[PDB]
This record gives C-alpha cells, structure tokens and sequence, in this order.
C-alpha cells in the first residue's frame, strides 16, 4: 500500500473556459468582412478527427449549457463591432412630408445637410409604413425618439456562415451521438471532438431555417412541457424548400450628408408593386404537421385533440415570421398556417410578409441600426427545421391543447444546434495506491 | 483518450495519449497567420492550455517526479482511502469511477506527498550529500 | 571549492510588474456596472494568507513607491471607459435665459432638439450657479468653451469600493507591520503578502474619509517637514463620523435630445429649499485637534505654538472640502475648521457645502463630465481618517507656525494606503560553493 | 518563504516552497470566470509569471540541471569570489547576504558554466559515444 | 547558430547554442517596463516563442527523451530512408542539406517512434513493475 502518481489519466470535471471560432478560409476577394467572420477566424481542421466513446454514461444539459449565453454574448458583440465605425444615422431624423406613393410604401419629402452645413439638401425617399410615423400629415423616422440610429456599411453582409466553436487543450467538446435523444439527461453514445460542426447564426423567430436536423423521429425538446411559460422547441426529420421574395425592383440612391457620411436610401423602384411574400407547399406541410400531431400525442392522452392557432399579442417580431433574406428583414403573417384542428385519427400556400429598414432587435434602448436598400428582386429560400411553439396555460386539463407560435428569447435558436454538446475539463492527476515504492 | 472506458490496467497503457492533447496547441493555431473577439478568446485559450500543464509539471517537480510519466512513492496508502486490492482496483474499475472514489482524500496525500518524502528526503539527502 | 546551483533561494530584488485587481465578486443583479469594479474583478482569496518574516531589515518608501502612480494611471483609465459610450453633451450649450428661482440655483429656460432635428424644444431645468455663468441676462453652462461636456450614464455609480491589488508569481508585496512607523525608511517588522487590503479609490480634497487607521499614536508622514512645498499626510488612530446632507427633495426629468440621446436634469423639487451642509462633533473635534497639535510638537520645539488658519487662495477644490455623496459633489466652507490657536498647554459644528453638477476634476482640458441628478434627499457618512496640510513657508523661524489644508495632487490619497507596501521580484537563482562536486 | 531568515544550511531545507509560488499562478486565476485594463494587465502578468519560471529552467537545461533543483558541477570555485569555509557560510549566514556578496560575478561564473562543463563535457560525450 | 554551416559532427558540438536563443524572450522583454499595435504584436510573439517550445520538449516527453538533449532509441533506421553511412553523414554534411533529404520520412519515425517503443516498452515496463 503505497501512493503513486499518474500523470494523464482519462478523468475529467464539468467546467467552461473560452471557447474560440473555427471557420474555413474562404478568400472572398470581391466581397469581404461579414460581422461573423470578421477579418479573421480561426482555420477548422481538413480531417475532422471524430472519437467515439464506449461504456460512457453522462448526462447532457442543453438548457443550463453555458456556451448558449456565450455565443449569445458574442454574437450581440460582433454585431456592434460592426455598427460602430459605419454611418451614425443622426443627421436623417428631419420632419418627412410624405405623400402616399402611387398603402404601405410612402413617398417623402425633406431637408438634410449636404457637403457643406449651411447648404442644406432638398431630397426625397421612399420607406415603409412601420418606418415612419405622423407627428398634409408630416412623419418622422419610428426610432428618433428612443435609440440612437446608424446606418451599417454596405460593405458588410448579414448572411450566416457555420462556426465551428472549439476548446483549447486541457478542455474538450463531448457530442452525444444518440439518435432519439430527449434534450436533457443520460446518453449512451458520446463522442469527443475538439470542435463542433457547421453552424450558422440564424437570426430568425419562431421558425428556425436552415438548422440542424433530426434522425428518425421529430425530436421533442422542451425545458418543462406541464409548464407553458417554457418554451418549446422542435427539431424535424425532413427539410422543407420555403421561398420568400421581394419582388420589388428597388434601387439605390446615394445622397452626400457628408462630409465621409454617405447615406444610401431607396429611390423609384422598377418593375411592378409587389410586396414580399413567402410560399410553402401545402402538401408538404399538411404531411409535417400530421407528424407533428402524431409525436405531440406521445407527451399527451391517446386519444385527444390538438389546435393550432396564430400568435396572441406581442411586438411583431413575436407575432410575426422575422428573420433575413438577401439584406432585408422580412416579416410574415403567419396565421394562414396555424389554423388547423387535429384528432386521434397540389398546390402552395403564401404568407404576407412586410419588411423593415429601421431594425431594434433584443430590445436595446439606445442603440439602432438601418438596413441599407438591397438593388433588383430578392430571392432568398432555405429548409425550415424548428419551431418555438409554446401552450396557451391555464385551462381545463386534458380536455383540448392549444399550441401557438412564439419566440420570448432569440438563444432558443442557438440551443437548436447546441442540445448534443458539453465543455468538460480535463484532470490529468491520477493518485492510486500499488505495491511499488520509491528507494531511500 | 481511447482507454478512457477500460479497467485501469487496460487504459495505464495510453499515458502518451493523454499527453500529447494537453500540452501542444500550437499545431492547431501557433498564430492564424487585432481587438476582435476572436483575437483575445484565443490568446486566453492558448495561453490556459499551456498554463494547466506547467501546473502539474509543476506538482510533479515539488514531489520529486519531473522527469516521469509514472512515479513510485515512499508516503504509506492508509486504509481509510478505501479498502481494495491490486486486482479489484487495476482489473474491473476505470479510471473515471477510481478517481470518483479517491476524490474525498487526494488534498490530504498532496500534503504528505510534499512533506513527508520530498521534504524529508531531500533535506536529509541535501545534509548527507552537503555534510 | 566548486560552483553549485540552488534554484529556489529566498532571494529578491527591487523592480516592478504588471499589477492587477482583487476584489470579491458581489452579484448585484439589480444595480451593477460600477466603474472600478466593471464587468469582471478578479476574486479574492478566502483565506488572506498573510506570512510573517523574521529578520528581515528593509527600507520602504512611499513616496517613490510607483504602484501609487501606477494606480492612479488605472483611475483615470477607468474613468475614461465608463464616460465615453455614454450621452455626449453637446446638444446641450445654448443661449439659457435664465430667471433667479424662488441666491444659488436659476430657473432657467431654453430651446433644445427633440427627436427630431427641425423640430426644437422649449423647455427648462434647475441647476447651480456654478454650473452656468453669464454672456434679463443670458446664461450658458460653464465648460462650454474650454472642455467637452459629456453626461454619464445613470446606471454607472461613483460609490467606492474596496481592490485588492495583487502582483503575479516572481513578484512579492512586502507589508511593514511597524505602528509607529515613520513613512520612509527601515521597518523592523516587514511581512509578505500576495494582495492588499481593502483599499477604496476616495476621490478627495483636502478631508480623507474611509481610510486606513494608524495604531497608538497619530502618525505623521511628510517627504520633507522643512520643505513647505511639500504636502504632508497625516493618518489618525480614531475615526471620527462626518455626517453630510443635501436636504433638497429634487426630482429627475427625463427630456429627449436624441435618437438615442437622453438627458435627465433637475425639475421641480420638493420638500425644503435647504443647501448642502456637514456635520463635525465640536467635542470629539477640538479632542482631536488636541491630539495633533501634541503631534505636531514633536516635529518642532517642546515650547512652541500652532496656528490653523483656512485656504489661502486657488481653485474651489484646493479651497474647498471636494468628496462625493451619493452621486452629488460636494464643496464644504472649512473655514470654521480651521481657525484655532495652540500653545504648549456638546454641540456640533457645521460647514456650508455647494454642490457642483459639471466636474473638471484632475484639470484635463478637452473632456469634461456632468454629473446626474439624485432623487430624493442624499444623506452621507463618513469616517475622516487623514489630511493634506501644508506650511505657509517663507517666515522667522521657530517664532510662530502656521498650518493651512491643502490639495495640490490627487496622488496624495493613494499614498494612505500604500505606506506600508512594495513590490519586489524573487531571484531564485542561487550560486554557492560545495565541497561537492559532479561527476566525468 | 519562511526560511529566508535563516542560515544557509538550515534555509536550504525548504527549496520545494520557493518552487511552489513561482510556476503555479493558476490556481489563483485560471481564467477569472474583453478591453477592460484588468484584463490585459491579468493577462500580461500570468505569461509574466510562467516567463521567468521558463528562463531559469532553461539555464538549468542548458548547464545538464534540468532535473534537479540541487546539482553539483565540475566548475572550480575561484577564491577571488571572496575567500570563506563551509561552516562560515551555510551555517552563520543567510541567502540574501550571501546573494549580495556574490552577486559581482555570478556572470562570469554563468558563462563558465555553461562553456567549461556541459558544452566540453557533453561535445567530448557525444563524440564518445558517437564514436 | 555558429555551426549552422560546419558538418554535423563538428555543429553537434554546440546544441546549448540553438537551445538558449529557442525559449528565454524574457531577457529581451520580460515586459518592457494599452491596446496599441505594439501591445498586442509583442505579447503574441512572447507567447509564441515559448509556445513552441514546449511543443519540442512535449515531443521529447513522450518519446521518453525529457531530461536530454541528446537520446538514442530503439527504432531501427529502414534504409528506404536514404542510404548512406556514419561518415558520409557525420563528417561531410550539414544539418541543414541533412534535414531536406531527410524531411519526407520526418512523419513516418515519429508515429514509429511513439508507438514502437515508448509506447511498447512503457506498456510493457508497467506491466512489469506493477506486476
Ligand atoms: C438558408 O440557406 C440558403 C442556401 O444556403 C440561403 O440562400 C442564400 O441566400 C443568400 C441571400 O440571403 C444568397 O446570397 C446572394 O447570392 C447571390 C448569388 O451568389 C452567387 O452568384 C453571384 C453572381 O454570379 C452569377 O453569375 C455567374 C456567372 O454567370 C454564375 O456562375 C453564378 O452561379 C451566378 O448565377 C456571385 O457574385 C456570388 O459570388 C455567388 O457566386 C448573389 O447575387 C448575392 O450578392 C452578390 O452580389 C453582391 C453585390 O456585389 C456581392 O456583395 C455578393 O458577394 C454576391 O457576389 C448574394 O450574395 C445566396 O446565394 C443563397 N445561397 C447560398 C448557397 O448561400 C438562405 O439565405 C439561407 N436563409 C437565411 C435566412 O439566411
Ligand atoms: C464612506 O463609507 C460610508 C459607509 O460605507 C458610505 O456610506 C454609504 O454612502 C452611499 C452613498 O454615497 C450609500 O449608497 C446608497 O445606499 C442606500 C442604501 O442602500 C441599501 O438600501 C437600499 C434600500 O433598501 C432599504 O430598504 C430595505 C427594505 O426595507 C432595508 O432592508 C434596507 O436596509 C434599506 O433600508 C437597497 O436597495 C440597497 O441595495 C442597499 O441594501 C441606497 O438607497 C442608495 O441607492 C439605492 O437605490 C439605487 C436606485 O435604484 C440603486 O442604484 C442602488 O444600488 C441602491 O439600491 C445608495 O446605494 C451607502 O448605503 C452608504 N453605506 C454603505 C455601507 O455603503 C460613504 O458614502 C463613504 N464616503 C464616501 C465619500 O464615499
Ligand atoms: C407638404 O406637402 C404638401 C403637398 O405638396 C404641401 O401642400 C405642403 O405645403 C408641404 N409642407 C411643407 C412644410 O413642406
Ligand atoms: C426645405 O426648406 C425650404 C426653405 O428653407 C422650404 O421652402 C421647403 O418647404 C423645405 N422642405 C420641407 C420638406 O419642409
Ligand atoms: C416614441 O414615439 C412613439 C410614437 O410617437 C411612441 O410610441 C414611443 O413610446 C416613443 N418612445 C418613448 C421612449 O416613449
Ligand atoms: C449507439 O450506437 C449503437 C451502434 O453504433 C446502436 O446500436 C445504439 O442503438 C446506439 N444508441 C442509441 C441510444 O441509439
Ligand atoms: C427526457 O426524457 C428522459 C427519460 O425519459 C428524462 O430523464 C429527461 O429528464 C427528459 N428531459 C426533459 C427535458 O424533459
Ligand atoms: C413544470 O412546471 C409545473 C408547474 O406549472 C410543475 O408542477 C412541474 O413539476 C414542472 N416540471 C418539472 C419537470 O419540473
Ligand atoms: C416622388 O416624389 C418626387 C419628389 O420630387 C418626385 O420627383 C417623384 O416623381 C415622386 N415619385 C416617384 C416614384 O419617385
Ligand atoms: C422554391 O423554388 C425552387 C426553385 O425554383 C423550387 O424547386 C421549389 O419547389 C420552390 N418551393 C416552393 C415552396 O415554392
Ligand atoms: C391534409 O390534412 C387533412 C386534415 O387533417 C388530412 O385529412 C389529410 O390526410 C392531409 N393530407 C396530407 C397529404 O397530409
Ligand atoms: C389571428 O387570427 C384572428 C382570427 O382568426 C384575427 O382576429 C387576429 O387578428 C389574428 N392575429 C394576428 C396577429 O394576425
Ligand atoms: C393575416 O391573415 C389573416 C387571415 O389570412 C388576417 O385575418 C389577418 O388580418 C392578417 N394579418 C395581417 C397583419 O395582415
Ligand atoms: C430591374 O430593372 C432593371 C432596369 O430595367 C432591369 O435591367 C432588371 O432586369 C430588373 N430586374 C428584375 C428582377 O426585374
Ligand atoms: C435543404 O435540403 C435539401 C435536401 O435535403 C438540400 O439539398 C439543401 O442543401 C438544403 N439546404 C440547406 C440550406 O441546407
Ligand atoms: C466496454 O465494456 C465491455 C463489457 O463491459 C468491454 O468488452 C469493452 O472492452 C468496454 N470498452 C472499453 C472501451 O473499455
Ligand atoms: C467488479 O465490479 C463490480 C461492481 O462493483 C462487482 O460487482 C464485481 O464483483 C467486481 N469483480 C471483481 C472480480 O472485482
Ligand atoms: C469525505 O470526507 C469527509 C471528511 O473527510 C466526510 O465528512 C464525507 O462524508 C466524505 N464524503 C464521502 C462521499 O465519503
Ligand atoms: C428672457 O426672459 C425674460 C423674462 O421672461 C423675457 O422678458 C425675455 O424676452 C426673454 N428673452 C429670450 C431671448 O427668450
Ligand atoms: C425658442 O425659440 C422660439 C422661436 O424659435 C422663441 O420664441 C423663444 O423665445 C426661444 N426660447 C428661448 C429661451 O430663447
Ligand atoms: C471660458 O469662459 C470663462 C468665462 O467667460 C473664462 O473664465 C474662461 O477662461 C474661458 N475659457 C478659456 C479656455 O479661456
Ligand atoms: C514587531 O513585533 C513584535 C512582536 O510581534 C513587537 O514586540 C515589536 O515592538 C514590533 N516592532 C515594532 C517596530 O513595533
Ligand atoms: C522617518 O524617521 C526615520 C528615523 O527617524 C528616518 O530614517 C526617515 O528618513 C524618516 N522619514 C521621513 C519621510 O522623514
Ligand atoms: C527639505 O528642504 C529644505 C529646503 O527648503 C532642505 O534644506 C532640507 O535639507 C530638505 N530636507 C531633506 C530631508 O532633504
Ligand atoms: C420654472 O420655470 C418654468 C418655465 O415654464 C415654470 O413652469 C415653473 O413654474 C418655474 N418654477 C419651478 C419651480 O419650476
Ligand atoms: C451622524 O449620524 C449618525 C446617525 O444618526 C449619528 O449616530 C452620529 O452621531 C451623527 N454624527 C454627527 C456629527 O452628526
Ligand atoms: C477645547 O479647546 C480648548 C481650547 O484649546 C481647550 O482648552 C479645551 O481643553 C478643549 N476641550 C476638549 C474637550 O478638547
Ligand atoms: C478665510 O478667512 C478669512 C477671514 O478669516 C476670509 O477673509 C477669507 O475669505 C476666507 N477664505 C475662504 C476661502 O473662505
Ligand atoms: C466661510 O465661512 C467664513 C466664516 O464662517 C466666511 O467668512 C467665508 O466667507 C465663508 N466662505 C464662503 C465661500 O462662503
Ligand atoms: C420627497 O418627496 C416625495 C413626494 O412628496 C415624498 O414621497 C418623499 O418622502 C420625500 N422625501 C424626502 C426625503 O423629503
Ligand atoms: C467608522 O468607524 C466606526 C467605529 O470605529 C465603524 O463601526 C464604522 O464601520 C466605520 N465606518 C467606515 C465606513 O469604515
Ligand atoms: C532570527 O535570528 C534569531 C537570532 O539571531 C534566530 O534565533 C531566529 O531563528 C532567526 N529567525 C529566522 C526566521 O531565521
Ligand atoms: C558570523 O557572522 C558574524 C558577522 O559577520 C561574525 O561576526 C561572526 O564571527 C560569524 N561567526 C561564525 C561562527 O562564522
Ligand atoms: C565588482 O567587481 C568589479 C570588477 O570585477 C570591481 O571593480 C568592483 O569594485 C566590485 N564591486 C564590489 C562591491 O566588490
Ligand atoms: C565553409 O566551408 C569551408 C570549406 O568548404 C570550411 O573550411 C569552413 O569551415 C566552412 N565554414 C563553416 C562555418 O562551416
Ligand atoms: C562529400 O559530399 C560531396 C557532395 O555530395 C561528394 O562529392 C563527396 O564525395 C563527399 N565526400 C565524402 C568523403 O563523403
Ligand atoms: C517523398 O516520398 C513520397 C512517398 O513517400 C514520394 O512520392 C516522393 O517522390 C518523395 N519525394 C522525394 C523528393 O523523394
């Protein structure tokens, strides 16, 4: 009976360090610096070494995963790095006289600074109906009087890129492999890798695009499902192709608010007055929800009945589908797809979507940020793979379930793609007792 | 850490394994080749990949065991540390499950680990050798 | 005789490192983001190690000790990251065409920008006479025409709070544990540390309050005594309790010169028109006096006299008490304080206080800081624990002597409670010869 | 640090203390859990504190120490470095006024060290060996 | 690096040479006594010189080679991987036309050198001791 010591003994604790980024080098020589990529992230590995784990038992926590705040923290970090030196929209809150264009979209006009300061600028504009409000009728830009507006560059994009999080050595990523995997709890499969895989900052709420997907079944994740204050979150088994469009031939005008300020707004649009919108297969869609209908009824009686209703009240980002496409911020009237009853036992569907320049996203009073025009028709379409649904609450039980879209916080879309990852720290000292010794 | 789930006999024949991915971050990222996010999230990552392993190396220099990987001692098992054998312990429990067992006492052996021999030793053996 | 390496030797040598904060994590979660503290101190340790060491004869000096200098490069530092993001007043220096209100304080009126740019707004507030002078008469806030005002965020508090400055492995602080222990000079009771105590940034004039106590005796600790010049710091053995108020009800206002940009200023208050005023217990006082004067004998002949006597002449800070108290800024008439005559051989006394809401403390041209208005009456404590005393100088000697307050440098305060530290760096090479010797 | 009072001969009893408090500085700051001033200056003084540690295992390397905390040498111990006796200086004197007194050539004797013994020692082992 | 060009019998005569100016950056700029260009370009480059560093001396480790500068093992030199003798090698080239003909194979002997041995007759010397 003696102690020995063994330095590097596979045993580990539960801890966080500083993650990092991991994303391949892409040259990009004609149109660089997204927020994300910045002017440089880490190089990924060309062999992603993947070692799997037998006899390991350990409980993941997507829920309490303290790498969702982290990136969530990142993320509203890297976005103000890239406010910061653009354009300080502080000479554009100018009374608007706007007359109805030839109703959303109106036609302004107004009095800025040019060049110099005491020639003053005599131009006009065209904005949407949620960009300004009256004070003909005289209008004024939503966010003059709360949070400091400022343009972004138009140099800078907003579309996602997969980010590959990593941990430095003596800390490693555990990846459960299980298929049908509730959220949180054991997991017979884990694996270790020192970086995760493919995932992109999608900015969107209640339907998630272009995420992870599921194996098997429509997984079922909810922190609490008795409890409607949680929300909960779904990840599908099979991609749908959505499309949403502007077809709206805008075009860009560059007046000189100067001096080095340059403001670029949205001048007479070409082609027809066409506001966005969105298409989803109804087949398709009736087939998924059936599916849902058939996995919520394993957290439910036998035989019971589930309603789908559009959203309550809220801002319009809660009750409205918000997320990117091609630079714009789209917003869809979704209450054509939830409204369906289901029991026990070709062609598409659109959804009315508006859009908005003026953006005030997680609700920070203080600071805004304009989206630049985007030039000829946008077109952007991507899988939608999750949703954030959340009950109606207090009710008789189980006598009918009522489930309605919402999105109360944006890290619900990062534990998407976080629920099959733990940081674990590594303790290499090893202390058991042999019956070898030392010399004198 | 392939042998993180056999018996400790089985995996005390990959130390070099646990070795090699805690010390070496510079083949991954020696530079990327400033005040991004990513810059400092880094450089702090780097920097703690190397600062745990000169902590243990550290421990392991103070207790007489620099230039080992495997180091026998002369501090005396006590009992109360669990009662087991050398087939019980080496041949049917890993690692993980040992180390959960022994977690209770390992400040207590740190302590004699320092004092009672490489303390003692040493300073009788620098009076033997200086006399 | 052969040359031997013993790495490790208790030996050091005098430089200086990278030192870094300490100080116990609070939550705070319903007001945080003080300036010291920011986002992230490093914790402390649970158990103050705190090792004696015997023999050891050394000189400390604190009046070249750099860690003073190198604290207050951190103060100023730190200051300047809680004042740039916030609102920068300069849509604030208009014409004020003020009226004296129902003397210090003006209720003024002026014209200011709304959320929108052409659209102004009419509108008043209430400040001090130091805050505005003249071009009825027309006003305009002081520091227009020398330093750019720029309001700080109400959320960022000026109260202070206990570091802990540490010194990494390699580097040593050194604490002399001597009582009566001259300022400079050999300690005979030195120990060593890896922090410090609680030391609170106490951005003062004249008055230190919270500081460190000294032991027995009062102790007395000037660079040079015959130096007039030179500032002399005392350090008291018995705390007193200070008790200053500004028993006017004010009220906050909230206008909008933004987007983005809020201004809170002073409204209507309420309660009583009462100014700012302390408190100093005569008794407790004139014992103390007493006390110093006895210190002060030793210093100078056994049969002499002291004379205190007010400021002479500068700014309001080197003549007035300068301290802050709940946000506000207090300026104390110590005059009454200071008016005393000493040989060889119960009621209270109060000062009247100004209160000053645009600071230009440390003299720095160009930047300038308003302070926010504080609801409801403020009412402070404190324990004065030194002074910044200064000769009159050039005069026949030993006839008279005469002591008035001053407060030429800032660094002053940082020197109470660094007296007795030092950062040294450990040498552990050693060399020694042996009878010893390695083999071929 | 407690020794440091003492006699040479009885401060030479405790090196494994000087040895903790120079390498180790992440136990009392691993991470700390990005601009602020107390971020960098952590930063700067944790690399500062595994930097020296560093340097003085490197003289040690390179001079055929590396292992040990006491090594003995083949260099001969120059009278002009003050003329005393073993006694007169491990058991009546203390480290940091030996440091003092010896502190003028400790340069002369580093070079010495690392030229006279382990670069002659080791070029005509290596040629033994390498035969 | 005086023997940068001499052959690699006569540049095996000065290894302390290359191993000095490898790890101590701390003589040069311990700290140079804040976000300035300067600030950051010296920290990640005091960072990066000890940084690969311990990527050598991690080698060294688990290769069994720790505590020398100079180690031989147990791996058997395949003369696919250039023939050659002791002479034509030693005594006739430098280290530098030595490591071009050399650096196809450099990935091969590592893995063997990890595995065969250190691995094999590690595994093998626990299995004995702790029998
Ligand atoms: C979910 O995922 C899907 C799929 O990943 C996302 O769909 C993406 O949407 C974004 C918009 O949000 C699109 O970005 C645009 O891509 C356009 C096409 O890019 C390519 O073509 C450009 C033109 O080249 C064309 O002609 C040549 C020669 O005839 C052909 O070979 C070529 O195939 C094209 O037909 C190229 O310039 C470009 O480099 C690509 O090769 C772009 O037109 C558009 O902007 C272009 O112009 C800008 C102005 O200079 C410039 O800044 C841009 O860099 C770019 O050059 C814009 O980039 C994606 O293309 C589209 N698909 C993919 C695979 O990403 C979906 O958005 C996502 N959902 C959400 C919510 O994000
Ligand atoms: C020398 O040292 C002395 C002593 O250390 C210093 O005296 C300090 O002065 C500062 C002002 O400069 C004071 O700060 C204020 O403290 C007030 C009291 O804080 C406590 O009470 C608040 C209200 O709670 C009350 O009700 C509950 C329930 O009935 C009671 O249990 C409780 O005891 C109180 O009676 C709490 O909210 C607060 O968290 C504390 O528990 C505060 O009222 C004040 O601001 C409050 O409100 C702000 C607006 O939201 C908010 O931002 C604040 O965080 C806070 O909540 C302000 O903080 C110190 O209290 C006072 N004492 C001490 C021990 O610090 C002296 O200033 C110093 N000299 C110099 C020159 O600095
Ligand atoms: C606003 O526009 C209307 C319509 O052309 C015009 O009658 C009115 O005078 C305008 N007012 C201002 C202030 O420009
Ligand atoms: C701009 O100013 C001119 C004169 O200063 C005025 O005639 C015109 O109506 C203004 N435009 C608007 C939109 O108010
Ligand atoms: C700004 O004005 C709009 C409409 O006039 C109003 O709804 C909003 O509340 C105002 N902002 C604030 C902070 O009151
Ligand atoms: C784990 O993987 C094995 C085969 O790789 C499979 O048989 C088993 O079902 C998996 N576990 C779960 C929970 O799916
Ligand atoms: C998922 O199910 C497992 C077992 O059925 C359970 O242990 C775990 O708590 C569940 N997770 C959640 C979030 O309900
Ligand atoms: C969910 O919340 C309800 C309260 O609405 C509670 O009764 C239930 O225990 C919670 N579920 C879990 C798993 O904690
Ligand atoms: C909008 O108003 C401007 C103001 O001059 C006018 O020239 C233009 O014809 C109007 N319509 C469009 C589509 O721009
Ligand atoms: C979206 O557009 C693509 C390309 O034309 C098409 O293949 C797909 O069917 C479309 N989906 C919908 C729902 O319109
Ligand atoms: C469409 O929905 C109806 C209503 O529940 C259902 O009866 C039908 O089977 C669905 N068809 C498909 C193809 O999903
Ligand atoms: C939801 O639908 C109801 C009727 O079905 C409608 O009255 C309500 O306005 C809709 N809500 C939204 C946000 O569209
Ligand atoms: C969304 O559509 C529903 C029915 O298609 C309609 O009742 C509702 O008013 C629409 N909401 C908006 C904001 O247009
Ligand atoms: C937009 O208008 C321009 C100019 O007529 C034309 O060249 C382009 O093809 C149009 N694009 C779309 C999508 O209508
Ligand atoms: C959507 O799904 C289809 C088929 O599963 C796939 O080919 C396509 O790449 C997916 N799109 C994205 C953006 O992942
Ligand atoms: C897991 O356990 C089984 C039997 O308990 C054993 O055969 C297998 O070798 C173990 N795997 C590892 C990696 O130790
Ligand atoms: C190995 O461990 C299991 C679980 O503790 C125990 O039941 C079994 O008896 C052990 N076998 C041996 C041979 O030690
Ligand atoms: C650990 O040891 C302490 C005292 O040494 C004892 O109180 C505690 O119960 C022990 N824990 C376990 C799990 O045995
Ligand atoms: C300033 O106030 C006085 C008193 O009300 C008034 O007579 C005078 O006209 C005012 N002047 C300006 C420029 O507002
Ligand atoms: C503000 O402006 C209006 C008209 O522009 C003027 O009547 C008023 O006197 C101004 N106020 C002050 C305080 O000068
Ligand atoms: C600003 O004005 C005040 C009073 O008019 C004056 O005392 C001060 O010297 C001026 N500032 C400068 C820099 O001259
Ligand atoms: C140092 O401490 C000792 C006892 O701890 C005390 O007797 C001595 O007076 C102290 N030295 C000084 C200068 O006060
Ligand atoms: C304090 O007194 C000591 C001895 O009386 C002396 O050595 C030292 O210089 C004095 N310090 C000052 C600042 O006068
Ligand atoms: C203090 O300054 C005076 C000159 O006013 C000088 O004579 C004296 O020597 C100084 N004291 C010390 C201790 O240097
Ligand atoms: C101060 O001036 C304003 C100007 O409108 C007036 O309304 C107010 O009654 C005056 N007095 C106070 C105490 O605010
Ligand atoms: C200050 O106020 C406290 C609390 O009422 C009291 O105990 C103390 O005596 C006061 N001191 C003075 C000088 O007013
Ligand atoms: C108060 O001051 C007077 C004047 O020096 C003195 O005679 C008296 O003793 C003092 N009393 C106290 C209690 O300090
Ligand atoms: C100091 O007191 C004298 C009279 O005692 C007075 O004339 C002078 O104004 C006072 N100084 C200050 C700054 O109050
Ligand atoms: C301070 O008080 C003294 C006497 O109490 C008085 O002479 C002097 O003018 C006062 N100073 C101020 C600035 O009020
Ligand atoms: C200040 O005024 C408010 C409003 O009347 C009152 O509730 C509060 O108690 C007052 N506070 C003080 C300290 O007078
Ligand atoms: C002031 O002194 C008293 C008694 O010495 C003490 O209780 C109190 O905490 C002290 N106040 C501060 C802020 O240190
Ligand atoms: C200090 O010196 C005394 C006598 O000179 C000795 O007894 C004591 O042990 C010494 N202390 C240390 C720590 O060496
Ligand atoms: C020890 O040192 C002192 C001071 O140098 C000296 O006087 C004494 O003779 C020495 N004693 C011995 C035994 O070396
Ligand atoms: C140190 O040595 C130099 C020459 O080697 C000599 O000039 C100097 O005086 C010596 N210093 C001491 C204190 O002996
Ligand atoms: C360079 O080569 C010449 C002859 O080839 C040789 O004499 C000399 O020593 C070489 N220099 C070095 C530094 O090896
Ligand atoms: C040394 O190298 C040269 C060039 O490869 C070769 O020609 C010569 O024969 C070699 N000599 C010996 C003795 O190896
Ligand atoms: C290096 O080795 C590879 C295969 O091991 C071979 O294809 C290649 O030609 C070799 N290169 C040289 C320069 O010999």
């Amino acid at each position: 009976l003696w102690v020995t010591v063994y330095y590097g003994v596979p045993v580990w604790k539960d801890a966080v360090t500083t993650l990092f980024c991991a994303s391949d080098a892409k040259a990009y020589s004609t149109e660089v610096h997204n927020v994300w990529a910045t002017h440089a992230c880490v190089p990924t590995d060309p062999n992603p070494q993947e070692m799997p784990l037998e006899n390991v038992t350990e409980n993941f926590n997507v829920w309490k995963n303290d790498m969702v705040e982290q990136m969530h923290e990142d993320i509203i970090n890297l976005w103000d790095q890239s406010l910061k030196p653009c354009v300080k929209l502080t000479p554009l809150c100018v009374t608007l006289n706007c007359s109805n264009f030839s109703g959303e979209i109106k036609n302004c006009s107004f009095n800025v600074t040019t060049g110099l300061k005491d020639k003053k600028q005599k131009m006009d504009a065209l904005f949407h109906r949620r960009d300004v409000v009256q004070i003909n009728s005289y209008y004024m830009l939503i966010s003059c009087n709360t949070s400091t507006m400022a343009q972004a560059c138009p140099k800078i994009t907003f579309e996602p890129i997969p980010i590959h999080y990593c941990a430095p050595a003596g800390f490693a990523i555990l990846k459960c492999k299980d298929k049908g995997f509730n959220g949180t709890g054991s997991c017979k499969n884990v694996s270790t890798v020192q970086c995760t895989h493919g995932i992109k900052p999608v900015v969107t709420t209640q339907l998630l695009l272009n995420g992870s997907t599921a194996e098997e079944e429509i997984v079922i994740r909810s922190e609490n499902i008795t409890d409607n204050a949680r929300t909960i979150i779904v990840q599908l088994t099979k991609p749908i192709n959505i499309n949403c469009t502007r077809p709206g031939n805008n075009t860009r005008k560059s007046v000189r608010i100067g001096p080095g300020q340059t403001f670029y707004a949205t001048g007479a649009i070409i082609g027809n007055i066409r506001q966005a919108h969105c298409n989803v297969s109804k087949t398709e869609w009736n087939d998924t929800l059936r599916q849902v209908a058939e996995q919520l009824s394993k957290h439910f009686p036998n035989a019971t009945t589930i309603t789908f209703a559009n959203a309550s009240g809220g801002d319009l980002e809660i009750t409205t589908h918000s997320f990117n496409c091609g630079g714009e911020f789209f917003y869809c009237n979704t209450s054509k797809l939830f409204s369906s009853t289901w029991d026990n036992s070709n062609e598409t569907i659109t959804l009315q979507c508006k859009i908005k320049q003026i953006i005030n996203m997680w609700q920070q009073v203080g600071r805004a940020m304009y989206a630049p025009p985007i030039q000829g028709e946008i077109r952007c379409e991507s899988n939608i793979t999750g949703l954030l649904l959340t009950r109606d609450g207090g009710a008789n039980s189980s006598t009918n379930e009522t489930f309605r879209p919402g999105g109360g916080d944006m890290r619900d879309n990062w534990r998407s793609e976080l629920y099959k990852y733990k940081v674990v720290k590594i303790e290499p000292l090893g202390v058991a007792p042999t019956r070898c010794k030392r010399r004198v | 850490l392939g042998a993180a789930g056999s018996t400790m006999g089985a995996a005390s024949i990959t130390l070099t394994v646990q070795a090699r991915q805690l010390l070496s971050g510079i083949v991954q990222q020696q530079s990327n080749l400033r005040l991004t996010v990513w810059g400092i999230k880094q450089l702090q990552a780097r920097v703690l990949a190397l600062e745990r392993y000169l902590k243990d190396q550290q421990l392991l220099g103070i207790w007489g065991c620099s230039g080992k990987l495997i180091c026998c001692t002369n501090v005396l098992w006590n009992t109360t540390w669990s009662n087991k054998t050398y087939n019980d312990i080496w041949d049917n429990m890993t690692w993980l499950q040992w180390d959960k067992e022994i977690s209770n006492y390992t400040d207590i052996i740190y302590g004699l680990i320092e004092e009672s021999q490489i303390q003692q030793e040493k300073n009788e053996q620098d009076l033997l050798a200086l006399d």
